[PDB]
This record gives C-alpha cells, structure tokens and sequence, in this order.
C-alpha cells in the first residue's frame, strides 16, 4: 500500500539531508591537514578557523544518521538485518571513524600541547576520510546488489565489496564531499583562508566532475531507471555551474548552491535506481528484498508516520534557525587564543 | 569461544562503556541548568563561574557520551540480525521516536549552548540547557521502553505467516508497568551520579581553598554547589528506594528466573532469607527484606526455586538451559545494592561539615570525596548487568500474562558470523573504547584540578 512506498521515500529524505549537511561536514574535516600544509601564517589559526565553521552544528548534523538508520530499523526491519550484517566489515571502518571524529572535535583544543593536537587532528581526518569514502562504497554495493539467497542469508565475498563500480563509488563521493566542504568554508569564513578554500576547490573541480560523471553515468545506465535521466541531467547541469562559479569567483552562496544539488542529484539517483528493491539479490531477481516484503506491518508505519510528519518539520524548522544564527562569517581575526591547559600541570 | 559468547562479550563491553557516560549526562544536564538559572535569577556571579566550570567538564563527558552511543545504533543489525527481525517491527519505533524526539533536540541545542553564550539572548540561551535536560531525560525514557519490552513483551503480539512479532498499539508499548517503572529508576540513578560528582568535586575543591591556595572567593563559590550537590544524591536515593521496591514487585511475577536469581534459591522456599556473601553455605542472611521485595509483605510469599522453575520452562518452551549465570548476576545485584552506602554515607558528613557557614579543612574529607565519585558509575553500571544478565537465556523474555509466542533465545537471535570476523571487531571496539575511557578520566583529573578558569571570572 501507499504507506510502504511513502515511508521508503522518506528513509531516502533521511539519507538525503544526512549527507547534504554531513558532506560539508566530512569535506571540513578532509581538507583541515591540506589547509595546514598550504596556509600561510602559522598552521594552528587556519585550522582552527576551518574546524569553527562546523563546530556548532556537526553534533546535529551527525543525528541523521542516527535517526537514518533507527528508520530503517523501524520501517524495513528485513532491510536494516540484511545489509548491516551483510555489510560488517565496511561498516566497522565507518564506526571507527566516527567515534574518533566524535571525541577528537570537542576534545582538540582542551589541551595546549602540539602532540596532542596532532593525535586529535588523525582522528578527525581519519574519521572523515573513512565515513567519506565507505558511505560512496556502502551505497554502491546496495544498487549493484547483494548474493542473497532464498532464506535471506548472503555469505558476502570480496569480489563483491571490492569491485570496480564501487571502488568508483567510493572515490566519487570522497572527491565530492571534498569539493562540496571546500566551497562551505569559503561561503562560512573570510580573509585569506577564504581565498585558500577557493584556491582548493579549484583544484577538485575537474577531478570531481570526472568521477561523479562517470559514476553517474554508470550507475544510470546499468541500474538506473528511465526517470533518473533527468536527475543525471540535472546533476551534470549543476556540476558544470558549479565548476564554473569556483574558477570564476562571482558568488559564494550560488557555488554552494551548485555543488548542493549534485551531492542531492547523486542521492536522490541512488535510490531512484533503488526503488523496487532495497537489496538487489545477483543470485535471482526473485530473492531480492522488496519493500512490499520486508517492510513493517501498516499499523506500525501509520504510527511512524504521524511522529515523523509532526517532528520532521520542527526539526528542519529549527535546524535552519541554528545555522541563521551562526550565520556570521568567522575569520583568523576573531578565533580567540587557545583555552587549553599545558600538558605537565604546574 | 563461539560466535555466540563472542557477540554477547562484545555488545556488554560496547554498552557498559557508553553508560559509564551516560549516568553523568542525564543527572548532569539539570544540575547545570538549574546553576544557570539561578546565576539568570539572582545575577550573582558565583552561579556563572560554576557554571562555566561544570560545563567544561560536561561537555568533556559529552562527547564521549555521544562517541560510544553510535556503535550501539548498528550493533543490533551487525550482530543481531535474527533478532532484530523478530522484533523489529514492534522494536524499531521506540527507537526511531528516539531518534526525532531527543537525539535532534540534544544534539542540535547542545551546539546552541556551547557556541551562544555572547551571540543569544540570555533568556533563549537559557532555554538552550534546559531543551537539552529535558531532551536527555526524555531520549531515556525510550531507549528503556524499548529494552523493557524484551524484559517484558506486551502490546504486540507474534504472526505465524511472517514468524516475527507485529505491532497492536503504540500506547500500551510506551506505558507498560517495566517502561515506567525501569525509567523512573535510571533517571533516579543517573541524578544521584551527577549529584555525587558535583558534591564529590565541590567538596575537594571547598577543602583544597581552606587548606592550600587560600582564597575566600572561591570557597564561597563551591559551598553552594556542595549543598546543592549532596540535596540532588540524598533526594536521589529516597527516589532509588522507592523505584527499587516498585521494580522488584514486576520482576517477581514477570521474571521468576530473574528474582530467584538475585539471591540464589536451589529450590522453592517461603520467606526466604537474604544472604550477603556465598562461595552454597549462604553467609550472614538477611529476612525480610526477599519477601517485601517481592510484594512489600514482611512474611506471606513463596519464591519459586530455580530448580523448580528449571522443570516449568522446559516442560512450557523446549528442552534447554534457563538457568542465568548465577554468580555474575547474584554479585552484580549485591554490588549495586551495597554501592549506596558510599554516596548516601558521603552526603551526610559533607552536609554535616557545611552546617552553619562552615568550610571543612580535613585532609580525609578529600579521600572520601575522591573515592566517592566511582560508587555511583559502578552502581549504574552494575544495575544494568543484573536485568540483562539476568534474562540470560532469554533476549524477548516470555511475557506470562501476554503471547506466549513472543519470545526469542539468545542463541536464536545472533547472526550468521565467522568466529574471527566478530572477534576483531570485539578487539576494535575494546582497545579504542579503553583509550578514549582513559582520556576521558585524565582530562576530568586535569579540569578539575584547575577548578575556576582566570577567563570565566566575569560574566560581562
Ligand atoms: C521535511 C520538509 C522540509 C525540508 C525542506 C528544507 C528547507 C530548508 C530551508 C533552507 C533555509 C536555510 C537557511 C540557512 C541559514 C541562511 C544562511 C545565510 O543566509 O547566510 C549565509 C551565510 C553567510 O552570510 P553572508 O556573510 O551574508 O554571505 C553572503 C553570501 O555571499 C551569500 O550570498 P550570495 O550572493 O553568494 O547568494 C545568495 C544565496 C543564493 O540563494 C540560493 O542559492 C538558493 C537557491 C535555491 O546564497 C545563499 O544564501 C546560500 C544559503 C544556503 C541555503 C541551503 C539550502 C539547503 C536546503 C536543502 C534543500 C534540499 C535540496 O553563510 C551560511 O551560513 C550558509 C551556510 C549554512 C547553510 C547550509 C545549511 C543547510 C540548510 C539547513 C537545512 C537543514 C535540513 C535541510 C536538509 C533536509 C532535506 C530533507
Ligand atoms: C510526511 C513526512 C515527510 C515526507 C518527506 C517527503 C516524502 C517523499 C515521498 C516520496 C513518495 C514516492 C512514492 C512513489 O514513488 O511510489 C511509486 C509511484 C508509482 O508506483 P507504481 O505503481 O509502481 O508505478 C507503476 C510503474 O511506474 C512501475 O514500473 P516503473 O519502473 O516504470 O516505475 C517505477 C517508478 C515510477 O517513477 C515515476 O513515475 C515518478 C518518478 C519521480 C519520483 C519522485 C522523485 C523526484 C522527487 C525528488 C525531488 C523532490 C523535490 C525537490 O518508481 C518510482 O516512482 C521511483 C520513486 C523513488 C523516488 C525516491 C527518491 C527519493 C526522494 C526523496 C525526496 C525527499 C525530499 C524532501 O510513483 C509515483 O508516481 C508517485 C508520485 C511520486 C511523486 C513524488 C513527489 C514528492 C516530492 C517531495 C516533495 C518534498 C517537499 C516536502
Ligand atoms: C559497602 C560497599 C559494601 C561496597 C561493597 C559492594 C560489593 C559487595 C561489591 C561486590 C563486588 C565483587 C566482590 C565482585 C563483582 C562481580 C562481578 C562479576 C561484577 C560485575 C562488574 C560490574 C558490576 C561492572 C563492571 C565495572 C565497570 C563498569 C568498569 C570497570 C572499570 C573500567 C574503566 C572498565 C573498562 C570497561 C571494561 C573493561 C568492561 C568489561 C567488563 C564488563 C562490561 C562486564 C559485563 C559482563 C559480564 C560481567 C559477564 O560476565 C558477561 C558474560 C557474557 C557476556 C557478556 C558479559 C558482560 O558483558
Ligand atoms: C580470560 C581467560 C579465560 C580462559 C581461562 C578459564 C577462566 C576460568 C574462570 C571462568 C569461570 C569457570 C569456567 C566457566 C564455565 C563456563 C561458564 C559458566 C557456565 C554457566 O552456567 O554460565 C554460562 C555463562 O556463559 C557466559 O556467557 C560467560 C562465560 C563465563 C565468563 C563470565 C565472566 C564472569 C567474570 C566477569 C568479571 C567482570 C570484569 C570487569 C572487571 C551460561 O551458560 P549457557 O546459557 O551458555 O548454557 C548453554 C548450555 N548448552
Ligand atoms: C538511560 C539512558 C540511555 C540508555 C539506556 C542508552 N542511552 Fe544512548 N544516550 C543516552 C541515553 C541512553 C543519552 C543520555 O541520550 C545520550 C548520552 C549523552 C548523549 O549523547 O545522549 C545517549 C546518546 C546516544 C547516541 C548518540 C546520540 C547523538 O548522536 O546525539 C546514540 C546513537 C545512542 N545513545 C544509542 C543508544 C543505544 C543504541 C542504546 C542501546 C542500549 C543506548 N543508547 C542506551
Ligand atoms: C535500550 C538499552 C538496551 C538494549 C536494547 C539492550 C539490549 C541488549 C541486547 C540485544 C543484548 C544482546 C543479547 C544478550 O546479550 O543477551 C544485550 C546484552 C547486554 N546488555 Fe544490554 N541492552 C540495553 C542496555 C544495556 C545497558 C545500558 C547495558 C550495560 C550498561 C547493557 C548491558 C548488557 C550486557 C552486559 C549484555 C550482555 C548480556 C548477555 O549476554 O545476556 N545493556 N542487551
Ligand atoms: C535498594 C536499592 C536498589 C534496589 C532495590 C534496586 C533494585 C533494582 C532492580 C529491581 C532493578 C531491576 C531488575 C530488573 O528489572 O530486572 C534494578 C536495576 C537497576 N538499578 Fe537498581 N536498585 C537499587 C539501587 C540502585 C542504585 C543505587 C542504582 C544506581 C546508582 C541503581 C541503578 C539501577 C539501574 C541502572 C538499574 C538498571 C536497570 C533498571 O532499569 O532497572 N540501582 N535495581
């Protein structure tokens, strides 16, 4: 009935405003080292700068993935058992990153010490590097699908992690969530660190553009839908303003505009090629997870549905407000001096 | 060692981690909502440096809090895909609640909080703490409706076609007796933590001014945050007492196994007696104290041996082992019971020293509050132990009075996983969650250490 339907589109709302918030998110945490590196002056302001810019709002970004997958959980029990365990291993290295990112971004500047900002430092990298390239591998293996036989078990193999076309995924979304947290920074900041963001956006333009394109492409013509077409063609067209607002510096919010639809073109292409089934079987077609199989009873997604329906809105309502209120651009100029205590207590 | 053994180790070690944070966040959060308030009322500067001082050290928590929290999410599919296909579809919608009703409030006021001191308004800013002291309590009245319906399954009831438990009405789910009466005790438990921490903290540092770096400003500031600390533990554990007692009246005629389990009964007894030490040769019994327990009646109650409930469930369910494991939840139960001594013990003499504008300036009052501050995480953390291991054999324990179809084994509800590929993952999550523990207790030690920082000295 309409409900399953109407709940598997919302998971996918989830999925998309989770990675339209956290992909500046991971993109921030990407490019802190490069910044570092590249920045002039001395290299602790530049980061501290870039990781202020998020500071406020990653907790509440993080959320949707929580509530993405307890969704999942409570719609689609049969696709939330299948796919975690089946995914076990790539999982492992997205929770890893995580619970470094999580504790290394609030316990970072706690201390003054130049070992422990560069302990702090490996676990926001690595807990952005991991969840950016995974999340890109992870949604890849969902559309190309899963061996799963008739009882519902998988006994995954390498071949089917590792492939070709999700290696491809992978890189596609790390090199996107790159681009997309480096026109952030230069929307949420000013002064030279601006300009550096600019600087590597440039740089990610083109490369992007590749992998997106030729990972949108594949997926739209091997499991794409007759739709998804046009969320490819649009996709292309606001990569292409996109890639030109950078080199062409005319308007900051407009270029993070661009670079937002793409990153939710790709989601929305995603699951718009994984409509019918949510774990395609390579085995046989009739095997594979159907929302009109693995789904909850209707009484369970009507309940879900008036909670979400009254929730949802008030989240976004004032979601929205906490990023117009730290809607300031921050700059070197007003980070105030470090907090934290020395390592050896007097 | 099976995978079985392997999946359950690593879901009690990846839990009881993140709850030895979760305790000081619930408690914590209205404490320092209630300072912040009373700093907006009265203006009076001390409110505002404790403020800033227990927040560092509450945010420190935080963050490690949410850190651990995560795993937790994607462990039930991960390692439990059997069981959570089971249950699912009735399990799943407490937890997704959870997700929009106080993971989004907390997570997304917190960030408010922390960054809108000088950019919000007083008063909104206000608001900010105490969305999030209300979002925490309320993310763990649903997280513990969901465990207490594996405790007690009610308002769902099993399908045959689908071989998985459905959903019959979201209101019973969310007001069984286990839900209210298992939250009401957490959040007594994580208020007496947070209280003996502010106490615990307060009180060394009240003795630490008197004694060395003698300075009248700051002994003024931590006498009221002792007083207020040792009111929250001493009211905390009045509400234990009666939430405990309202808990062993459910899992007596809920959870025969469970209750014939805290104190180890061979076979049925009436009136039994409470023993406090075995190695069984039961040492130094205690009456009275079973039979109230049970249904607050000092005598007039027969407990169900564990023998005699052996035969029941196998003749009931099938041939197998009921038996929990006895030591684990007989001393967890025994530990968590005798952990109220140390905190109740402590605010008494700290209240007793602060009596009449006086500052303690013994040396011992400071070990007792620095030994003080792990009874509360201990007792939290051992509750939690006996009502899980004490449905051991069980992960939907069978409701006696519900659908005797809704129920699940352990054995029955773990995934199909090779031995090493979980173990790994144990390994993983025990040495990253050891580190980021003992970097979490050195910077506490390091904070608090410091007490008032020169930069939150005027709220300006
Ligand atoms: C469930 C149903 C409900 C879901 C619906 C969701 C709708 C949400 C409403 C969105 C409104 C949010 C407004 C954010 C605060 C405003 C910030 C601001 O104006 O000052 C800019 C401020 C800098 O201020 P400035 O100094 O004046 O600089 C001026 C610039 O030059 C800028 O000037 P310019 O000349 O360069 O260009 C002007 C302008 C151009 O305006 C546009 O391009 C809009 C065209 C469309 O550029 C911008 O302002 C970009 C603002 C970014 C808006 C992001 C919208 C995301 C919505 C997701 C929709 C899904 C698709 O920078 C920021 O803070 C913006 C960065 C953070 C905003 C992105 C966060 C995402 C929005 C939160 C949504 C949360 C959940 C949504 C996902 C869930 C979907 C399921
Ligand atoms: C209440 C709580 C809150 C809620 C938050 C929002 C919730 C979102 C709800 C999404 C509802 C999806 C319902 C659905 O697609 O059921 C299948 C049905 C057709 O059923 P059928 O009987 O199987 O059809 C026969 C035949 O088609 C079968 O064979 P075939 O393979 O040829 O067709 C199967 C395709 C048919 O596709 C179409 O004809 C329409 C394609 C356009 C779908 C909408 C995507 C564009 C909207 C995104 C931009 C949205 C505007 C920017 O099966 C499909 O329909 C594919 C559906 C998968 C789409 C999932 C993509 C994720 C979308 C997430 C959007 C979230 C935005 C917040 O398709 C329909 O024609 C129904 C009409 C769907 C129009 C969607 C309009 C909703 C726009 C959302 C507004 C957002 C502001 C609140
Ligand atoms: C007046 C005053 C009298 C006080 C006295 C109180 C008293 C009488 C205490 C008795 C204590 C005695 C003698 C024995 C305790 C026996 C026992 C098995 C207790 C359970 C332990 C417990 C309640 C809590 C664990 C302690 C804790 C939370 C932290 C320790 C410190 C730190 C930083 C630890 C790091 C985390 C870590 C290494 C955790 C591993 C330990 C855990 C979580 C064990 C839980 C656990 C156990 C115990 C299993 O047996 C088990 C079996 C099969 C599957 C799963 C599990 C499982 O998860
Ligand atoms: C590290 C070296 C280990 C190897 C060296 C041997 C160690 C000897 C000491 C261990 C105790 C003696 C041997 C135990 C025999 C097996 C377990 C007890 C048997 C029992 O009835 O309880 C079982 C507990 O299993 C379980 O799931 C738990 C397994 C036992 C460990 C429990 C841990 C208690 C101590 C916790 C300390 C807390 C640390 C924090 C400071 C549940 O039986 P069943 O339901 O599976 O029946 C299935 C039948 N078909
Ligand atoms: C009694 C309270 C309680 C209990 C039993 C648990 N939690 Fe918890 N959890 C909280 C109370 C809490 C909290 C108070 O809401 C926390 C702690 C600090 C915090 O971040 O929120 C939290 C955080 C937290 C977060 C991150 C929240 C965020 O992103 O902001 C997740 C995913 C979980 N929890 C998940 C769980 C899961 C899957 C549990 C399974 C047993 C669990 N918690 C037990
Ligand atoms: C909503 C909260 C919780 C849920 C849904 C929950 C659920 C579960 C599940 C599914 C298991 C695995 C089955 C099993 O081990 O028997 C389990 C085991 C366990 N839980 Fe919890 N749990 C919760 C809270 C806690 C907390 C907060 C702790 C510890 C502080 C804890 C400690 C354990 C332990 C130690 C085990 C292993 C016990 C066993 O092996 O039987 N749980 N729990
Ligand atoms: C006389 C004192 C106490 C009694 C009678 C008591 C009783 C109980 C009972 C009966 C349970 C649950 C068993 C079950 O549901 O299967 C329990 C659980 C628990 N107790 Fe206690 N307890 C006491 C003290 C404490 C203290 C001091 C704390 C914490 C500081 C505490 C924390 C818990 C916790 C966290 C649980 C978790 C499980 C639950 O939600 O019930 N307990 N207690």
């Amino acid at each position: 009935m309409v409900l399953q339907e109407l709940w598997f589109g919302v998971i996918a709302a989830l999925f998309l405003g989770f990675f339209i918030l956290e992909g500046f998110d991971f993109g921030v945490g990407m490019l802190m080292a490069p910044f570092a590196h590249v920045g002039m002056g001395d290299p602790e302001t530049h980061r501290r700068t870039a990781l202020n810019t998020i500071g406020p709002v990653w907790d509440g970004n993080e959320v949707w993935l929580i509530t993405a997958g307890a969704a999942i959980f409570a719609a689609f029990p049969g696709w939330y058992a299948t796919v975690f365990s089946a995914l076990y291993l790539p999982l492992l290295a997205i929770l890893f990153g995580m619970i470094l990112r999580a504790v290394a971004i609030e316990w970072r500047g706690k201390i003054d010490d130049p070992k422990w900002r560069t302990g702090a430092d490996f676990g926001i990298a690595a807990g952005s590097w991991l969840p950016a390239l995974l999340w890109g591998v992870a949604f890849a293996i969902l559309v190309r699908g899963l061996p799963v036989d008739a009882n519902g078990h998988v006994a995954l193999s390498i071949p089917d992690v590792l492939n070709a076309y999700t290696l491809l995924g992978g890189l596609a979304t790390a090199g996107l969530f790159s681009l997309y947290g480096a026109v952030f920074i230069a929307l949420k900041t000013s002064g030279p660190i601006r300009d550096d963001a600019y600087r590597f956006a440039v740089w990610l333009s083109l490369p992007v553009a590749g992998l997106v394109a030729g990972f949108g492409l594949w997926t739209q013509l091997a499991y794409g839908k007759d739709w998804t077409w046009l969320v490819l063609a649009v996709a292309g067209c606001a990569q292409a303003a996109a890639t030109v607002l950078v080199w062409r510096r005319v308007s900051d919010g407009w270029a993070f505009m661009c670079t937002l639809i793409v990153v939710a073109a790709v989601v929305v292409l995603l699951f718009g090629a994984l409509y019918p089934n949510l774990v395609p079987s390579t085995l046989n077609p009739q095997w594979s997870l159907t929302i009109h199989n693995a789904s909850s009873t209707p009484y369970t997604l009507k309940i879900m549905t008036w909670v979400t329906a009254f929730f949802a809105p008030l989240t976004v309502a004032y979601q929205t407000w906490t990023y117009w209120v730290f809607r300031q651009r921050i700059s070197a100029e007003r980070i105030p001096p470090p907090t934290g205590l020395a390592r050896r207590a007097p | 060692m099976n995978v079985v053994d392997i999946s359950r180790w690593q879901f009690g070690i990846t839990t009881v981690y993140h709850f030895i944070f979760v305790p000081l966040t619930i408690g914590l959060a209205p404490l320092i909502a209630v300072m912040q308030t009373l700093w907006v009322v009265t203006d009076n500067p001390a409110w505002y440096r404790l403020t800033k001082f227990f927040g560092k050290l509450f945010l420190i928590n935080f963050a490690i809090g949410v850190a651990t929290g995560i795993v937790q999410e994607f462990q039930f599919g991960m390692n439990w895909s059997e069981y959570s296909r089971f249950v699912g579809d009735v399990f799943g919608a407490p937890l997704a609640m959870e997700g929009l009703a106080a993971f989004f409030f907390e997570s997304t006021f917190i960030g408010l909080w922390i960054f809108g001191w000088n950019r919000l308004p007083r008063l909104v800013h206000l608001a900010c703490i105490w969305i999030v002291a209300i979002a925490v309590n309320v993310s763990a009245f649903f997280i513990i409706a969901a465990n207490s319906f594996m405790q007690h399954p009610v308002g769902a009831h099993y399908n045959p076609t689908t071989g998985r438990a459905e959903l019959s009405s979201i209101v019973v789910l969310l007001t069984n007796n286990t839900a209210q009466a298992a939250f009401t005790h957490t959040v007594s438990g994580a208020l007496l933590t947070a209280g003996t921490f502010v106490a615990a903290v307060s009180a060394w540092w009240l003795v630490r001014s008197s004694t060395t770096h003698a300075d009248s400003d700051t002994q003024a500031m931590y006498r009221p945050a002792t007083i207020l600390g040792c009111w929250v533990a001493l009211a905390a554990t009045a509400g234990l007492l009666f939430t405990g007692d309202h808990q062993g009246k459910l899992m007596f005629q809920q959870q025969p196994m469970k209750m014939a389990s805290a104190e180890s009964l061979c076979d049925t007894q009436t009136d039994p007696n409470f023993s406090v030490l075995t190695v069984l040769t039961r040492v130094i019994e205690v009456p009275y104290v079973l039979p109230f327990l049970a249904e607050g009646r000092i005598s007039g109650v027969t407990l169900q041996g564990i023998r005699d409930l052996q035969q029941e469930y196998q003749q009931r369910f099938g041939p197998n082992d009921y038996r929990p494991n006895l030591f684990v939840t007989y001393w967890s139960f025994r530990m968590m019971i005798g952990l109220m001594a140390i905190p109740v013990l402590f605010a008494l003499i700290a209240l007793w020293l602060t009596r009449g504008g006086q500052i303690p300036n013994q040396r011992w009052f400071s070990w007792l509050a620095l030994l003080t501050m792990p009874a509360p995480f201990l007792a939290n953390s051992a509750g939690w132990v006996f009502t899980e291991m004490g449905r051991q054999p069980w992960v939907v324990v069978p409701n006696p009075t519900g659908d005797q179809l809704v129920r699940l084994t352990v054995k029955a509800g773990v995934s199909d996983h090779s031995a090493t590929v979980v173990a790994t993952s144990l390994l993983m999550f025990t040495l990253v969650y050891a580190v980021l523990a003992v970097i979490w207790c050195w910077l506490l030690k390091r904070y608090i250490v410091e007490g008032p920082l020169e930069h939150d000295a005027e709220p300006a």
